[PDB]
């Protein structure tokens, strides 16, 4: 019944944290960073963060730069087509809420004008183990989740 | 038998794992080009003479191996001379 | 047909998002209609608004692989407008670290290029000798990229003691890192396939299109900003200009190899040279006094708090300043109408010629060379677009 | 016992290709000076199990399929056609001892080509078309000189059963007497298996905006399922065709322990090839197979047919 | 001074001639690769336990904002409003007026932690050691509007961090 | 006191490789072909 349905959801939670490929969306000077992540230091790939993820095998959209208002309605279209369960990680003051260039005529004021985002990593840019915090936060977020436990009780 | 029940056992295990993967799934609710088509064709060609040559295991046994090795090896010139015959007429290129 | 390029590779990549549209036919490419804008953040605008200190971040996020390259340009810019000249133990700061910064891009470009074109493994091993470059980086300004550390009058701050020692550490392997990164692209025929005689540019057309740095010596042209219209204390440092003899992608990499090499060279005789003095023009109304001058003398007081509100004042002109930066020619126009806000300000980054001039060097090569190509020209879009 | 002897060889397959994604993860990891998984499992020996749970209750990418019978046929054929080919591998006993063996191994690698093509027909996409017809045409291309070479190292054995290329490496290794072809071997299976240097599928696909999966998550790890039980299979067929392994009939499983650490090390060479180049151009890949291998597949093939009656080592024919 | 990177004749003699050769058909330099891929398979890995061990950063980390205090207990801020001038980014935003007990004290300090771009022009520009960008960097919140920082925030920062801080500036200090 | 600042040691640092160092091995194209053919003629044997 209810331990049945809790359990569950431990499993499907575990392997979902556990399994995370991201796409990387490496806008601007954030992209280095997210790179740096990857990098041995850090190796975000022992995580079970693959290095390399196709946008239709993704589970999390990180937004790693400006988002200008010519390439706001790509970055739309790339999450969309993007299969669930489905996360977006802002990285950096400009895809938190536009950054140094808040002011200007040509770029989205932050990325969650246009996406739903899950986690937002502060910095100018971010280090890359303070996005690797970040990341490791929508691990404990996915944990939390109790799709099942929520169906069992509907 | 034994081999008709192995082949059956593969693709009814193939056939399972896609069909509930394409359906269990789903209960979780939330300008031609002729350039390809020359290498197609002489891969064909090439194909057909490799289905001539494949007996050459067999054929060493004879006791006419004058013969036979002037055959293997006529065959094989042949299939020497296709590709060559291919190349220096730019059947090979991709530009 | 035709035919629309992918965003960005479906690896960590840095150099920003391109819509290249295409026209081919078979497997020739025959026209390259790159699609740009998709960073401009009408920086060269934003700037107008700010007072010359205020502006200085705004380069470090340009080449955002080049940081205090671009602070050195700008710097430099201002301080000829201002009239002034800052102290020689910054200028050999300021070399020390360009060139510290020229390595770090260097490892950039060439380790994608082989990254993009499949071979992934020395990106990893290169990004281990960013991550320590990194932390020089840290050491001094406090942040691991964009310092903002380099600014008119000199540097912000003198070197923490025991930084020296540490780039020396660094410094006395890395040539062994080049080593092992030559070993595995330098002499294979697959990297050779990839890059020779690809991409080529005559050195007539690579003058007349834009082009800059390893683009033209790549060519066969003799030229390098840093030794023929030197700044700083370029003129002190003893150094080899790099040139190639096929002006192709492979001559393109030796270059940018070599000039790594070179960069360590140079960072050599910095750690040798490096006299003892002051870091920032001992003139106030420029440059901030130092906390203890400010908290306890009147006149200091009163030039921090201008500075830092109003910033100082800039003689009217206008001015154009270029630097040999990792990428090549990196210039501003700078206009200066007497306040303390400068009232136009041009960025000249070498990769908007460079890229303007792909569909140049993409006739008569195939879909998978504009890779290479893009590659070659090493191009962020930070600069393109700005 | 037969029905079970097909599960004892099945599931043991599907298992490897699972923690053959761990090892080349990790192989990679270290010879990129980082570490890989070592988080989910002690050693990463979970991860596997994450990842296939994962992509098994991912959302299933709708299929906006042209033919909904080719879309499904593709991965049943894939993976069907991959178990299949490990009936007949005497290891050192094969499943099916097989008369005609080899031909069977080259007549049903010959059919893996239908998926890919299959697959790309029902993608009701123009792009994904192209890049099935260039898979293709790199497949079939390479399977000239497997078919040249193979039947050239068969002169040296005289049958085309599986388990007599045990009894002819008794002495010696067949890569002594065949090195050359032992080398375009190598790397003609490569090529084959679209492995690095010669993944232009995905190599292609990066670049082209439009050429996408096509296929929701479950049914596409059954392609990859399928890509690497044969890239592992290739690797134990290498091992049985040039690194022969002595058989003890009575203490077969010491046959079993050698034999299956040179497949591994075969494979594990495969990941360290991956580590180490650029990819090749498409045409370039053309061009090392129909003017550098076969040139050289066809002149050795010639040698291989005279060399044995000339030094009078005919191999027996039964 | 210059060099040439790749302006060299190979020599045509037989002996160096079939060293090429044999470099073609033996792949003599792609097995030089693999030996590099090979030794680097041997070498330890530069990877690091996160979070259980911690990149190195320098006093000079530029991190998470918070504002001070005198021993006292006093706030160090006077509403000058000199980093508030400087700011790059707009990012801060100050009201002020007298404390009942006169003082001349801040009634608003926001900064936008997604406007701002973790410069430390602030820290430079303030007069009194008030406002400094900290050593924590591991923030990272669920929402937007929790990365708009107040006044009790920053000031709950810096009573949290004061211990890291203030060792921080006595390292730092006789730079600046 | 003293000035006291980053500065190079007494007498500079130690001398910095920088030119490129890939040293040459392996035998010549006489020998490797030797060796290859030698390998053959044994296996035919
Ligand atoms: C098919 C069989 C599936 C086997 C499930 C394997 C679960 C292993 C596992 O959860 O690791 C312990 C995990 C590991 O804990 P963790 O993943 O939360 O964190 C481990 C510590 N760090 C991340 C710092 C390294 O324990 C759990 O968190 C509980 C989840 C249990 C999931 C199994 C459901 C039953
Ligand atoms: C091999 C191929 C087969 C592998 C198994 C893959 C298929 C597993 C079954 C998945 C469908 C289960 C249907 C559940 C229906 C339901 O309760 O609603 C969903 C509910 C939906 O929530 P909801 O009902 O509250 O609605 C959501 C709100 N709206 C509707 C508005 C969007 O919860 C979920 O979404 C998560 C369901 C996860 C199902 C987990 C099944 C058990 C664990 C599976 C382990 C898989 C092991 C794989 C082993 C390795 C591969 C062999
Ligand atoms: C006594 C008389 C007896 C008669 C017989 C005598 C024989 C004498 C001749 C012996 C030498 C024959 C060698 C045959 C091997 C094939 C050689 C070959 O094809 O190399 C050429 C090919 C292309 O090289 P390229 O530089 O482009 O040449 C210019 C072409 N226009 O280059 C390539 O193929 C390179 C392939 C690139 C991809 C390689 C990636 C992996 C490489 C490492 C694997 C090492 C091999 C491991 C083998 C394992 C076997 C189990
Ligand atoms: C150049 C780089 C290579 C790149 C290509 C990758 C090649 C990888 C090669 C992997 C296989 C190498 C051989 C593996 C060694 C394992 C040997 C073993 O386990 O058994 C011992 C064996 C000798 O015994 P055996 O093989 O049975 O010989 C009897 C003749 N039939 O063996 C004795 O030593
Ligand atoms: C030890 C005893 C012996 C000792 C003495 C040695 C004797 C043997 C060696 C002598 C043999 C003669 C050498 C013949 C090779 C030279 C042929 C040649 O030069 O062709 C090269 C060239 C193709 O090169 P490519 O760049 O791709 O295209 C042309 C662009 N210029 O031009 C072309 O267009 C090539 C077109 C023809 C290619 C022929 C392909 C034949 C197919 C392979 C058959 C191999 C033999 C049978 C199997
Ligand atoms: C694989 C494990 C790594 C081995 C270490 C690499 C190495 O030492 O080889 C380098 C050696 C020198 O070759 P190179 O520097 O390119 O100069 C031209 C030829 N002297 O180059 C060599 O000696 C490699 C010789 C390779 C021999 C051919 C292998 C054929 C495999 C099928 C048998
Ligand atoms: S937040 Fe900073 S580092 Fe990131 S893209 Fe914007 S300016 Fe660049
Ligand atoms: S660090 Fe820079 S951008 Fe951020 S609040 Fe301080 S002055 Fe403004
Ligand atoms: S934090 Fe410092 S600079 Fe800013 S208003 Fe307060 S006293 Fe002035």
């Amino acid at each position: 019944g209810e331990y049945v349905v809790a359990k569950l959801d431990d499993l499907i939670n575990w392997a979902r944290r556990s399994s995370l490929w991201p796409m990387t969306f490496g806008l601007a000077c954030c992209a280095v960073e997210m790179m740096h992540m990857a990098a041995p230091r850090y190796d975000m790939d022992r995580f079970g963060v693959v290095f390399r993820a196709s946008p239709r095998q993704s589970d999390v959209m990180i937004v790693a730069g400006t988002l200008t208002n010519k390439m706001a309605p790509a970055l739309r279209k790339v999450y969309d087509q993007m299969p669930e369960p489905r996360y977006v990680v802002s990285m950096g003051s400009c895809a938190n809420g536009g950054g140094y260039y808040h002011y200007s005529y040509s770029v989205v004021r932050g990325c969650d004008r246009i996406v739903p985002v899950d986690i937002y990593v502060p910095g100018c840019p971010p280090t890359a183990e303070a996005l690797l915090y970040g990341i490791l936060q929508l691990q404990k977020k996915i944990k939390r989740e109790k799709r099942l436990r929520i169906w069992y009780r509907r | 038998m034994n081999l008709m029940l192995a082949l059956l056992t593969n693709f009814t295990l193939a056939t399972l794992l896609v069909i509930i993967a394409f359906w269990l799934p789903q209960l979780n609710v939330y300008p031609f080009s002729m350039k390809f088509f020359l290498v197609a064709i002489t891969f064909l060609l090439f194909d057909l003479e490799i289905a001539l040559l494949l007996p050459l295991p067999w054929a060493s046994q004879t006791a006419n191996l004058n013969t036979m090795l002037t055959m293997a090896l006529f065959l094989i010139i042949l299939l020497a001379v296709s590709l060559a015959y291919e190349w220096t007429q730019k059947g090979l290129e991709w530009t | 047909s035709n035919l629309t390029l992918n965003f960005g590779p479906q690896h960590p990549a840095a150099h920003g998002v391109l819509r290249l549209v295409m026209e081919l036919s078979g497997e020739m490419v025959r026209k390259c209609d790159p699609h740009i804008g998709l960073l401009h953040r009408g920086t060269e605008k934003l700037i107008e608004y700010k007072t010359y200190l205020q502006a200085l971040p705004y380069f470090d996020r340009l080449d955002y692989v080049s940081m205090m390259c671009n602070e050195q340009a700008y710097s430099l810019a201002v301080e000829k407008l201002l009239n002034i000249r800052p102290p020689p133990r910054a200028q050999w700061i300021r070399v020390l670290f360009g060139e510290i910064t020229r390595l770090l891009n260097h490892i950039m470009a060439v380790t994608t290029h082989a990254l993009d074109i499949g071979a992934m493994t020395p990106f990893f091993w290169m990004f281990e000798e960013r991550e320590k470059m990194f932390e020089f980086y840290e050491r001094v300004s406090g942040a691991r990229m964009h310092a903002a550390y380099v600014r008119p009058g000199g540097v912000h701050q003198d070197l923490p003691l025991g930084l020296m020692d540490d780039i020396y550490e660094f410094s006395k392997n890395f040539s062994l890192r080049i080593d092992e990164l030559e070993e595995m692209l330098t002499n294979n025929r697959i990297w050779r396939n990839r890059t020779v005689d690809i991409g080529i540019v005559t050195a007539e057309d690579a003058l007349n299109y834009g082009f800059s740095g390893v683009m033209l010596r790549g060519s066969g042209i003799q030229w390098d900003l840093r030794k023929t219209q030197p700044y700083d204390v370029y003129d002190q440092v003893e150094f080899d200009v790099p040139i190639g003899s096929r002006g192709d992608c492979y001559d393109r990499y030796l270059c940018r190899v070599e000039e790594m090499r070179q960069s360590i060279r140079i960072i050599s005789q910095c750690l040798n040279k490096m006299p003892p003095g002051e870091i920032k023009v001992d003139d106030a109304k420029v440059s901030p006094p130092k906390r203890a001058e400010m908290k306890t003398s009147m006149e200091s007081l009163i030039h921090h708090f201008k500075l830092y509100t109003e910033g100082y004042q800039v003689p009217p002109g206008a001015t154009y300043t270029a630097i040999e930066a990792p990428k090549g020619e990196f210039g501003v126009y700078l206009v200066s109408d007497g306040s303390s806000r400068p009232y136009r300000c041009k960025i000249k980054a070498p990769g908007f010629a460079h890229l303007a001039g792909l569909d140049k060097m993409s006739k008569g090569h195939m879909l998978a060379d504009v890779v290479a190509i893009i590659g070659t020209q090493d191009i962020v879009f930070g600069e393109v677009d700005r | 016992m037969f029905m079970i002897n097909i599960l004892m060889l099945i599931i043991p397959i599907l298992l490897a290709v699972a923690f053959l994604t761990l090892v080349e993860r990790k192989v990679l990891g270290y010879m990129q000076l980082r570490k890989g998984p070592n988080v989910v499992g002690p050693y990463g020996l979970l991860q596997p199990i994450a990842d296939a749970i994962k992509l098994f209750i991912k959302e299933p990418l709708r299929p906006a399929t042209s033919s909904a019978s080719m879309f499904i046929l593709a991965p049943i054929m894939a993976l069907g056609l991959a178990l299949t080919m490990w009936i007949p591998l005497p290891m050192p006993y094969p499943l099916i001892n097989m008369n005609l063996g080899v031909l069977f191994m080259l007549a049903m690698s010959s059919l893996a080509v239908y998926s890919i093509l299959w697959s790309g027909w029902a993608s009701n996409s123009k792009y994904a078309l192209i890049g099935a017809l260039r898979a293709v045409a790199q497949t079939i291309s390479y399977e000239v000189t497997l078919a040249i070479i193979l039947l050239s190292v068969l002169l040296m054995s005289g049958s085309f059963t599986l388990s007599t290329l045990i009894t002819t490496q008794e002495q010696m290794w067949l890569i002594l007497p065949a090195w050359p072809l032992a080398m375009m071997w190598f790397i003609s299976t490569l090529a084959e298996t679209n492995r690095a240097p010669f993944d232009l599928t995905e190599g292609e696909s990066e670049l082209v905006s439009g050429f996408n999966v096509e296929y929701a998550a479950g049914p596409f790890a059954l392609f990859f399922m399928a890509e690497y039980a044969n890239i592992i299979m290739m690797n134990i067929f290498t091992a049985i065709l040039f690194l022969g392994t002595s058989h003890n009939p009575h203490m077969p499983e010491l046959y079993t322990i050698n034999f299956t650490i040179k497949s591994l090390l075969l494979t594990m060479s495969f990941l360290w090839i991956r580590a180490s180049y650029p990819r090749f151009r498409y045409d370039q890949l053309m061009h090392l197979l129909w003017k550098n291998f076969l040139p050289l597949t066809l002149a050795l093939c010639m040698w291989h047919v005279s060399l044995p009656i000339l030094t009078s080592g005919i191999p027996p024919q039964t | 001074t210059y060099k040439y990177v790749n302006l060299r004749e190979p020599s045509m003699d037989m002996k160096s001639v079939t060293d090429r050769a044999a470099q073609t058909l033996l792949w003599t330099e792609l097995i030089r690769g693999l030996g590099m891929t090979l030794s680097y398979l041997f070498r330890e890995p530069a990877t690091i336990n996160y979070p259980f061990e911690k990149g190195p950063l320098s006093p000079r980390f530029r991190g998470e904002h918070a504002l001070r205090r005198y021993p006292s207990g006093e706030e160090r801020c006077i509403a000058c409003k000199l980093c508030e001038a400087v700011c790059p980014a707009q990012a801060i935003t100050i009201e002020a007026e007298p404390r009942a007990d006169g003082s001349r004290r801040t009634t608003r300090y926001d900064i936008d932690m997604t406007k701002c771009i973790y410069c430390g022009f602030c820290q430079e520009a303030c007069p009194v050691d008030a406002i400094v960008e900290g050593p924590n960097f591991e923030f990272s919140t669920e929402t937007h509007e929790e990365l708009l920082y107040n006044k009790e925030k920053l000031l709950n920062n810096g009573d949290k961090w004061e211990a890291e801080i203030a060792a921080n500036i006595q390292a730092d200090y006789l730079y600046r | 006191s003293k000035v006291k600042q980053d500065m190079p040691p007494v007498g500079g640092y130690g001398p910095i490789d920088y030119k490129r160092n890939l040293p040459r091995r392996g035998l010549s194209g006489y020998s490797m072909f030797a060796v290859g053919i030698g390998a053959l003629l044994f296996g035919y044997w």
